[PDB]
């Protein structure tokens, strides 16, 4: 009534070696490495046979086609641990139980699951346990003629690709895991018919079908939080008969990543796209004005120079992410993963850092010399030359393009937040590197206020008249100085709370932060400080009138 | 325990233990564990998903060391086995467990 | 008493003009109208002679055409070679301060001046090349403007003094004084033939002196303000001013009268130094203007504009063989343009 | 601890008045081991623990229906053999 | 590059001529040039010897070569001229800052003075030149004033309506008569200073002794005012 | 006084310059235009010259 051939001596299975048999209903096929081939039709025809069981056979090279044939009642079939290669032949079982499982195992050489694999092979629903095999792909049609009630490609690491056309024949699938499988995308046909879809541990999909091709998904599982935002859309043993309005989606989506556009309020998409421009033609003209200027470069205008190159950097990154709010406009979900971890993300948070830094150095130093040049006016041998500026502007240069790196390198990571700033602040490491850049930005801001105000100190006369230019000094200098505490105190108070793990606001109100007060400088900096004084001004006129304009 | 249907718990045995190249086999008394714990079947085979059925299980295992009898050279002097702490009734994990059917095979070596 | 040599004067001067509108039976243009106008002169920038310190307020060229001079503010007196930006000296001075600088014709000393009252000749062709004071002609009592060599004994300058010298170098004395003369006295041009020379001042009347008669030949009072530069025409039988109120004129000796007057509405600028070209056709002029112009010596059009400067031109030059002109502005730089 | 021998009891969600729907319900036998080294060499896949399991199946069933037109399987007798969604 | 014998000793000779050029030029720029002003009586001759203790007659300029601080300071008395300075100012455009002594003693040649102040600070070329204005011989203006003559009003009659301005500092111990006189005569010279141009050149006035030895710091402070003045347009401060 | 050495001085000195002879301007006119036409073709700027010539590049 039950067979258990363990561990005999046997090579080849004869066909038809079970007739005969008629109140068999188990048969087991374990620790018999010694086998090695299955003749056709070894499990011909038997009445009450019911479950078979093929568990290490690590030898058997493949089992002939139509070994399992013309068996009514066959209700659970096993192959665990087999070194086949060819995909195990099933077509022409012709069973009729009502709930047939279907079980491959730990057949780490098997190359791939024939197309049409499943034709003839049962009347009513059956089940699909394919764990850990190591299939490459999956080919069109692969499941045809039968209801599947439930597919698990769980742990198929191997695999990499399945065919769009795999459900075309197929009715169903009711349950899908795909699970480590580490697959690219989902077939595009045949989801629709899915009730629950678990896709835990698959890093590499990236990318979901649409929200609408889900009509019957409830209880899914994915891997990424971002993506059961696309579930947001409105239309015990657990006892039920209707399905819930929504479905529920795990895991939730965390504070990071909220579920939104990566341009939070709709007005921020205006505002950007203005902040764009403006950051982009001036800085450009600054860069093109002192550039082509005749007369010979002085240590201000190459600080100008270097410091409207940085805010050009920083307005190519405002249009690189404005652009990509434009592209992936209402349903940024689809692209999250794929954008925020590829080459894009990593881009603009290297323009923000290197862009930022570099603009900061720049103001600080700007503001030294010129304390310098104002304090020690009278020893006019001590002015700094142009040899001194290219020297600490390189420095300058290498330590913005050092601190931007790192990011990339591993201290921190660009793919924690859309935006790509570097908030990735778990490991000490990266919590010191951010404390450390926002406490010199702190330290830039301080160390410009006492320059200047020691310039005002130094220029004022006590004695002669000074009551009507001392003004002037003071309010242009307390100008300057607002700019740049508008520019930096917000940012950095909320950057520096949030860098100590006590965040005052929420991610989705930071992109205003962005908008309204990140590129003031940016945007600022040509206006107060380039495009205003005499020497631009003047260099403009001519290139006017070379070009006739004027 | 009760005599009569028992839950999963550790109890000793007596495993042989060789390693890959002794001609002489070892026999040493550790810890296993076995018993019973509920078990359910899903009368509604259909639209409801399948209910998963657990097998007693390991959840803290060490390990213990031994030198044998002067086995052939070539291969690690000191070999090591399991031993079994506390247990409870889940899944079989197939990538760390082989989960297989009524084998009944002696635990002795032959 | 005052009144009747006034008269007489008064007398003799209406006289003099009577006769010189009796003379003008018709002008220049009336005359050159059938001559073609030369088209637009192509000039550029063939050579930046910088590496001056202080802003150039005299230069000259050489009698070869090889070597010029520039004198600054600072002390330095330049010797360059034109062909290849070669410093080839550099002379420090007592008195930061010049205002002129010349050559012996044959090549061998050069000169200078400025507020120290006195005239300094160096020599070139020493024996161990070291560049010192040749001589210190001391004398004159108002800055000293303007030095042209005779020859390499004798050398004609002009001062703030009111009164031109002319000093024998190895002699080192008042040679001759020409004081016939009001007010400060700042450009001399020696003809082809060296026996006169002309000179204009701030009293807006240039004057043709001659060398050994001792005293003015004539007088040309057609400006209106103070004359900055003066030079022959190439024959030696004309020669033009420029003055503040940025009006070339072109006078001749013979006629005794201004001959042609250049002028144009969109200039306001005084200038501050003219040359003709070797054959004469083209006058050159510097303006306080940071451009310099080049005009038909005929017609008085515009024929080209020079624009390589960054500041006031102040010192103009033109090759003996007109191969290529030299300019030199307060910027400090001179610059070469054929 | 007590766990009974898995047997027929009513169904609390199906079973309606005067309609027994019977669902077999209990325990039977588990065990884990270390692999024996007889059996490690037959096996593709290192291991380190071979596990018995047993869960009881209907063995014996028939068809039945209730409200809503949905087939049910009325177990009539259940055994313990192998246990079969196990694997995870 | 391919040259021949004599280029490549005439490219040596400009190369050390150059690097002569470069020195002058190193110490050329750590100079401040200072015209100096005057009349005959404005008393300069002093000021000359008094900045040299802090080191032919047919020539027409001097030299003092003062230094304060470590700060080389070129002061260049231009005498023996013409009384006439329309033309030989333009040599002096790029001077750091003009010096003009004139005495308040002389009840009037001082009018004329103030039409002279008038000449250089409405100068074409000067456009852009501070002017320092050291009032002379003030201790002789203090006689002038405590004798009673009571003709500070024949020559000027605004000093009749004139009254101190309340923004004076005058020394402890001396005659209300003497500050009004001192700081009329100051006013009078800054009216004419604030009249045209102040915004863009400015004029700093000092009251000096032909005995004081402090006028050194005074210069030295005015050329520091006026150099970080300048550095402020081009950054815009002002 | 000077004065009246100055006013004799200048009455002498236009004295003098008055009894030079003068030429009518359109000799004058006609001979510069002779002496500006024929040396016209030996100047370098009139008619401009290749670089094989012209040592200024
Ligand atoms: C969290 S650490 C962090 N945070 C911010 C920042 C600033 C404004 C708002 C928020 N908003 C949250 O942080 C909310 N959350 C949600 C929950 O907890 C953390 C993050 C974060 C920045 C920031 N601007 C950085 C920056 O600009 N660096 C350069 C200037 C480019 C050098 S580095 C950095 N790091």
């Amino acid at each position: 009534t039950r067979l258990s051939l363990a561990y005999l001596p046997v090579k080849v299975i004869p066909s038809q070696a079970f007739r005969g048999l008629n109140e068999v209903i188990k048969i087991e096929i374990s620790q018999i490495d010694s086998l090695e081939r299955i003749e056709a039709n070894a499990f011909d025809n038997l009445l009450n046979l019911s479950e078979i069981l093929i568990q290490n056979t690590k030898n058997l090279r493949y089992i002939e086609p139509g070994a399992f044939i013309n068996l009514p009642r066959l209700k659970y079939l096993s192959i665990c641990n087999t070194g086949i290669r060819k995909f195990p032949d099933v077509t022409k079982v012709f069973s009729s139980e009502s709930n047939f499982i279907l079980e491959i195992c730990d057949n780490l050489h098997i190359t791939t699951i024939p197309g049409n694999a499943f034709q003839g092979m049962n009347n009513e629903s059956v089940t699909l346990k394919l764990y850990g095999n190591g299939f490459e792909e999956v080919q069109s049609h692969a499941f045809n003629g039968t209801t599947l009630t439930s597919l698990e490609l769980k742990e198929n690491v191997h695999l990499e690709k399945m065919h769009n056309g795999a459900f075309r024949g197929a009715t169903g699938p009711k349950t899908l895991d795909i699970s480590s499988t580490k697959l690219q995308a989902l077939p595009s046909y045949g989801l629709e018919s899915i009730q629950r879809l678990i896709a835990t541990s698959s890093y590499s999909l990236k990318k979901l079908p649409s929200r609408e091709t889900f009509v019957n998904l409830l209880e899914a599982t994915l891997t990424y939080p971002i993506h059961c935002c696309a579930f947001r859309n409105l239309p015990d043993y657990e006892y039920g008969f209707c399905l819930p309005k929504t479905p529920r989606c795990a895991p939730e989506p965390d504070a990071f990543n909220p579920c939104e556009d990566i341009m939070g309020y709709d007005f921020l998409r205006v505002l950007i796209w203005l902040i764009n421009i403006l950051a982009i033609m001036g800085n450009m003209t600054v860069l093109f004005v002192l550039l082509t200027s005749r007369y010979k470069l002085t240590v201000p205008r190459f600080l100008m120079c270097n410091l409207s190159f940085a805010d050009f950097c920083m307005g190519l990154y405002l249009l690189l992410i404005a652009s990509v709010d434009s592209q992936t406009k209402g349903q940024y979900y689809n692209h999250a993963i794929d954008w925020q971890t590829g080459s894009g993300c990593s881009t603009a948070g290297f323009f923000t850092v290197f862009a930022s830094e570099l603009s900061v150095y720049t103001l600080t130093v700007i503001t030294l010399e010129r304390w310098h040049t104002i304090t020690y006016a009278i020893h006019l041998d001590q002015k700094l030359r142009l040899r001194h500026a290219i020297l600490i502007m390189l420095g300058g240069w290498l330590f913005s393009s050092l601190i931007a790196m790192l990011p990339l390198v591993g201290v921190s990571n660009y793919m924690k937040v859309s935006i790509c700033f570097p908030m990735d602040v778990e490991t000490t490491l990266s919590q010191v590197y951010i404390l450390t850049i926002l406490i010199l930005n702190v330290v830039a801001f301080f160390i410009i206020c006492a320059c200047y105000i020691k310039i005002y100190f130094a220029v004022r006369n006590p004695e002669l008249m000074a009551t009507n230019k001392d003004t002037k000094i003071a309010k242009k200098m307390a100008i300057l100085i607002f700019t740049d505490f508008t520019c930096m105190a917000p940012i950095s108070f909320f950057a520096i709370s949030a860098a100590f793990k006590v965040p005052l606001i929420t991610v989705t109100n930071s992109k205003v932060l962005l908008v309204l007060f990140y590129p003031i400088n940016s945007c600022a900096n040509p206006f107060l400080y380039a495009i205003f004084t005499k020497t631009f001004q003047r260099d403009f006129f001519l290139l006017l009138s070379k070009f006739g304009c004027c | 325990k009760e005599p009569l249907r028992p839950r999963c718990r550790p109890i000793n045995a007596t495993l042989a233990v060789e390693k890959e190249g002794c001609p002489v086999c070892i026999t040493v008394n550790t810890t296993i564990c076995a018993g019973y714990c509920p078990t359910m079947t899903r009368v509604l085979q259909g639209v409801l998903p399948a209910l998963p059925q657990v097998v007693c299980n390991y959840r803290d295992v060490r390990f213990e060391s031994i030198r044998l009898p002067g086995c052939p050279r070539g291969v690690n002097p000191v070999v090591s086995y399991a031993v079994a702490l506390s247990c409870q009734c889940a899944l079989c994990r197939r990538s760390t467990t082989d989960c297989g059917g009524p084998k009944d095979h002696p635990l002795t070596c032959d | 008493e005052l009144d009747q040599l006034r008269q007489e004067a008064e007398q003799l001067k209406n006289q003099i003009r009577d006769a010189r509108k009796a003379c003008a039976d018709a002008t220049l243009s009336q005359i050159t109208n059938n001559i073609d106008p030369v088209g637009r002169i192509q000039m550029r920038t063939r050579r930046t002679l910088r590496g001056h310190l202080a802003k150039i307020y005299a230069m000259h060229w050489g009698t070869d055409s090889r070597l010029l001079v520039s004198a600054s503010q600072d002390g330095k007196l330049i010797i360059w070679d034109s062909y290849t930006t070669n410093k080839v000296h550099a002379i420090p001075l007592r008195s930061s301060w010049v205002m002129t600088c010349a050559y012996a014709p044959s090549g061998n000393y050069v000169a200078c001046g400025g507020l120290d009252n006195i005239c300094s000749i160096y020599n070139l062709k020493t024996r161990e090349g070291n560049v010192r004071v040749s001589r210190e002609l001391a004398g004159h009592t108002g800055y000293l403007s303007c030095c042209r060599f005779l020859d390499d004994n004798q050398i004609v300058t002009s001062s703030g003094d009111t009164t031109c010298a002319l000093w024998d170098i190895e002699t080192g004395q008042q040679t001759t004084t020409f004081t016939g003369h009001t007010g400060d006295v700042m450009s001399l041009s020696l003809a082809p033939d060296t026996r006169l020379f002309v000179s204009g001042a701030c009293d807006a009347s240039a004057k043709l002196w001659d060398v050994r008669e001792g005293m003015c030949r004539q007088t040309f009072t057609g400006h209106e303000s103070d004359i900055n530069a003066i030079c022959f025409f190439p024959n030696g039988n004309a020669f033009a001013t420029g003055s503040d109120d940025a009006t070339c004129r072109l006078f001749d000796l013979r006629a005794d009268q201004e001959l042609m007057t250049y002028s144009h509405d969109n200039i306001i600028c005084g200038i501050t130094s003219v040359s003709f070209s070797k054959s004469g056709r083209l006058l050159l002029a510097g303006y306080d203007d940071f451009n310099c112009n080049v005009w038909d010596a005929l017609k008085a059009d515009r024929a080209g504009v020079l624009a390589g400067h960054d500041n006031r031109v102040s010192c103009l030059g033109v090759t003996d063989d007109g191969m290529a002109v030299a300019t030199g502005s307060w910027d400090s730089f001179l610059k070469i343009w054929n | 601890q007590d766990c009974p021998e898995c047997t027929l009891q009513e169904n609390p969600f199906f079973s309606q008045p005067g309609a027994p729907i019977l669902q077999c319900m209990g325990c039977c036998f588990s065990r884990a081991y270390p692999t024996p080294l007889r059996s490690k060499k037959t096996m593709l896949v290192q291991k380190n623990v071979t596990s018995e399991s047993t869960c009881c199946v209907a063995k014996s069933y028939n068809r039945v229906t209730v409200m809503g037109g949905f087939k049910v399987e009325n177990h009539t007798a259940c055994h313990c053999s192998t246990c079969y969604y196990h694997k995870s | 590059c391919t040259l021949s014998a004599e280029d490549k000793a005439a490219v040596e000779r400009s190369k050390m001529i150059e690097k002569q050029l470069q020195k002058d030029k190193q110490v050329y720029r750590a100079t401040h040039r200072l015209l100096l002003l005057g009349a005959d009586n404005s008393g300069k001759s002093t000021i000359v010897k008094q900045m040299r203790i802090y080191h032919v007659k047919t020539s027409g300029i001097f030299e003092t070569k003062f230094q304060v601080d470590k700060v080389n300071f070129h002061m260049f008395d231009v005498g023996a001229q013409r009384d006439e300075r329309r033309k030989w100012i333009q040599c002096f455009n790029d001077v750091t800052a003009i010096i003009f002594v004139v005495d308040s003693s002389d009840y009037n040649r001082l009018q004329e003075a103030l039409n002279d102040f008038k000449s250089i600070w409405n100068n074409r070329w000067l456009r852009t030149i501070s002017v320092i204005l050291f009032l002379n011989k003030q201790d002789l203006l203090a006689e002038k004033v405590l004798a009673g003559k009571s003709k500070i009003e024949d020559y000027f009659p605004e000093f009749a309506r004139y009254t101190t301005p309340e923004d004076a500092t005058p020394e402890p111990g001396e005659d209300p008569r003497v500050t009004r006189a001192k700081y009329f005569i100051r006013d009078e010279f800054l009216r004419i200073s604030t009249a045209s141009g102040d915004g863009r050149h400015y004029c700093y006035p000092h009251f000096t002794c032909s005995v004081d030895t402090e006028n050194a710091r005074r210069i030295f402070n005015d050329c520091r005012d006026i150099i970080q003045r300048m550095h402020l347009r081009q950054y815009e401060l002002l | 006084t000077a004065s009246i050495a100055q006013a004799r001085k200048l009455v002498e000195q236009l004295k003098m310059e008055a009894n030079i002879d003068r030429i009518k301007v359109s000799k004058a006119a006609a001979d510069l235009m002779a002496y500006c036409e024929a040396h016209a073709k030996e100047d370098p700027l009139l008619t401009p010259v290749p670089a094989s010539e012209n040592p200024f590049r």
